[PDB]
């Protein structure tokens, strides 16, 4: 249960749209879960 | 059953030339920090059990 | 639907639970989102013996 | 402007948003409570 819920770019940079399209692809293609398997879980999710 | 899949967010849809980005986003973070998210989580989300 | 109704001028505000996507963000920009959610799986309670 | 980009596990907040722009949020966080 999460309470007080929910990348640094300088203003006016041309870099918002490109990085956003990139990261939404990386979300969209499951490599985020590969990252999860690499780094997240210890013992507790194997409760 | 199971874990989540394709973990994303639910948000507002706006046009690119619409100037209503920034102040709207300000209000949104205000809603996140002032418990109004938790207010809706109580008033509509967390009541019901079987 | 929604996306064409924004891009047609007939509709001007989406305030509704839409997911975030590449191709939707290619033309219509999101704000920072309300809820961080996703997909779950409906499986019934099977009847007891 | 010692650096253009900064990554961290940076929390996304009001006074942070007042000055600078942000990517679509990378991962999910908020306030939790750890106990025995």
């Amino acid at each position: 249960y999460i309470f007080a819920t929910t990348i640094a770019l300088q203003k006016g940079s041309p870099w918002k749209r490109q990085i956003d399209l990139a990261l939404l692809q990386f979300v969209g293609d499951g490599e985020m879960e590969e990252l999860e398997t690499l780094w997240l879980t210890g013992i507790c999710h194997n409760e | 059953t199971g874990e989540l899949f394709f973990r994303s967010g639910f948000g507002i849809g706006m046009r690119k030339d619409s100037p209503w980005k920034q102040n709207v986003s300000l209000s949104i973070l205000k809603s996140h920090e002032n418990g109004f998210m938790e207010d809706l989580d109580k008033t509509w989300v967390r009541y019901q059990e079987c | 639907g929604m996306m064409g109704e924004l891009l047609s001028g007939q509709a001007d505000m989406i305030v509704a639970p839409l997911t975030i996507n590449n191709e939707r963000a290619q033309y219509i920009e999101f704000s920072k989102p309300f809820k961080y959610q996703g997909l779950t799986i409906l499986v019934k309670k099977e009847i007891p013996r | 402007q010692r650096a253009v980009m900064a990554v961290g596990s940076l929390t996304i907040n009001e006074e942070r948003s007042e000055v600078v722009d942000f990517s679509v949020p990378f991962v999910e966080t908020g306030i939790s409570v750890m106990v025995s």
